[PDB]
């Protein structure tokens, strides 16, 4: 089965261009036979991506005669390239602003009226995908996380509950890893996924929840882990006097 | 305009294993069932089609899964939910007219009694105020339905523009929802407040609960 290969650095910085490409496996672009299904003509290579806390955004496509289209609220800061010779196709959006970071993926579109034989299921929509390029604006250099702890106070407790936590700040580039007691602590953790700030430095924070006496039994270590930098931190969060 | 848009509804649609969901699609301009494809989107995972071309099924979607509709009314339907159905749901035009756009998307959730959130509050940390920040945080626990509002008052002044919410995929023990609200101030504005404040609103919570602290007592 045909299988669509994503690469291109999904880390640019704000005004500058993306570039991604995919490669195409399983089938060829310069084939021109036409000897059974669909012809290869009927491909349409396309691009959509999803912001953060948005849906499937179509960007456009190109065929392999060459021709685009585009969508609107791009289209100058939009071009898309096909090299037929190599089996790929490229992406380039210019000027890119925070509201650019997304995942960005290739895709396989299909617009067929005719065919040999049967008309394989997927016709008239995209029905192969790359995996996916996570793209994110940003002017950051590589940098560790700095852990801080969110205590439990007496105020807090008294419901017989103690929340506690760890806030992961000014990070780059994603991702970090959180355990708690060396992994031992999983029950009513919540680790959030990350933001990245507008300073371009992604945060999180990861809470767990335990009953208030636990405090005075049982210490509490978040273990933090941000393979980029070679950055491993462990935190004692302890009762806030 | 040039393009047609889809709208889809509801925003969310809570249901149990088992039952059947439908979900709907209106598009603002008639198009062709040989143009209107759907697909599921499940967190981590790219995009897979579903249903396109009259209706039918994409390769290796199960029987379960079918659509209808003409002119500018599409509805999905999913006879029987697995659990692995669970998903957010995307129509789209494809074929007739560029753009191509998507709907909005429907999330399909797991259905449980309403769960009020427990509401925690933290001050910034002794080590994070020696840099020149303040990151103060509001935590509301394990919550259902996922619709909630946090504010944020400054010594009784509600803030805008300086806090970030960030909330967790529905949990797989207890089918709720986690959010942290996180306030960011200058240290030399932190400073300058006594009482800081979280006021959340949710359907779980007769009138809203308000955890707040004292800067230094």
């Amino acid at each position: 089965q045909v299988q669509l290969k994503q690469w291109g650095a999904g880390l640019v910085k704000p005004s500058e261009t993306l570039s991604l490409t995919c490669t195409v496996h399983g089938d060829t672009l310069s084939d021109y036979s036409w000897n059974w299904g669909v012809s290869r003509s009927d491909y349409y290579w396309s691009w959509i991506r999803q912001p953060p806390g948005k849906g499937l955004e179509w960007i456009g496509e190109i065929n392999r005669s060459g021709s685009t289209q585009y969508h609107p609220s791009l289209k100058s800061r939009v071009k898309i390239v096909i090299e037929v010779s190599k089996n790929q196709f490229s992406l380039e959006l210019s000027s890119v602003t925070a509201a650019d970071t997304a995942v960005y993926y290739c895709a396989r579109g299909r617009r067929s009226r005719q065919w040999i034989g049967d008309l394989p299921p997927g016709n008239h929509g995209l029905d192969v995908w790359g995996q996916g390029i996570p793209v994110s604006v940003s002017s950051a250099s590589t940098k560790g996380p700095s852990v801080f702890p969110l205590a439990p106070s007496s105020k807090s407790t008294s419901g017989g509950t103690a929340a506690l936590g760890c806030l992961v700040k000014d990070y780059f580039p994603e991702p970090v890893t959180v355990s708690w007691n060396s992994g031992a602590l999983t029950s009513g953790v919540h680790t959030f996924p990350a933001v990245l700030q507008s300073s371009g430095l992604y945060s999180l924070s990861s809470v767990v929840t335990v009953p208030s006496s636990s405090l005075g039994t049982q210490t509490y270590i978040c273990n933090v882990n941000h393979k980029p930098s070679n950055t491993k931190v462990d935190k004692r969060v302890e009762p806030k006097s | 305009v040039h393009e047609i848009v889809l709208t889809q509804s509801p925003g969310t649609l809570s249901l149990s294993p088992g039952e059947r969901a439908t979900l709907s699609c209106r598009a603002s301009q008639s198009v062709s069932s040989s143009y209107l494809a759907w697909y599921q989107h499940k967190p981590g995972q790219a995009p897979r089609l579903l249903i396109s071309d009259v209706y039918r099924r994409a390769t290796g979607v199960p029987d379960r899964f079918s659509a209808s509709g003409s002119g500018t009314d599409f509805t999905l339907t999913i006879s029987r939910l697995e659990p692995e159905d669970f998903a957010v749901y995307y129509c789209q035009q494809y074929g007739i007219s560029s753009p191509f756009n998507f709907g909005q998307g429907t999330k399909v959730d797991i259905k449980r009694t309403v769960a009020a959130p427990s509401v925690f509050i933290f001050p910034p940390s002794d080590e994070q105020l020696k840099s020149g920040t303040a990151s103060v945080v509001c935590l509301l626990n394990n919550f259902y339905p996922r619709e909630a509002k946090v504010q944020w008052k400054v010594d009784n002044a509600l803030q805008s523009g300086n806090s970030q919410e960030s909330v967790t995929e529905q949990d797989s023990k207890d089918s709720t929802y986690s959010l942290s609200s996180t306030l960011t101030l200058s240290k030399a504005d932190y400073e300058k407040h006594k009482v800081y404040a979280c006021e959340v609103t949710h359907q779980g919570l007769s009138s809203p609960v308000t955890k707040s602290f004292n800067r230094g007592e």
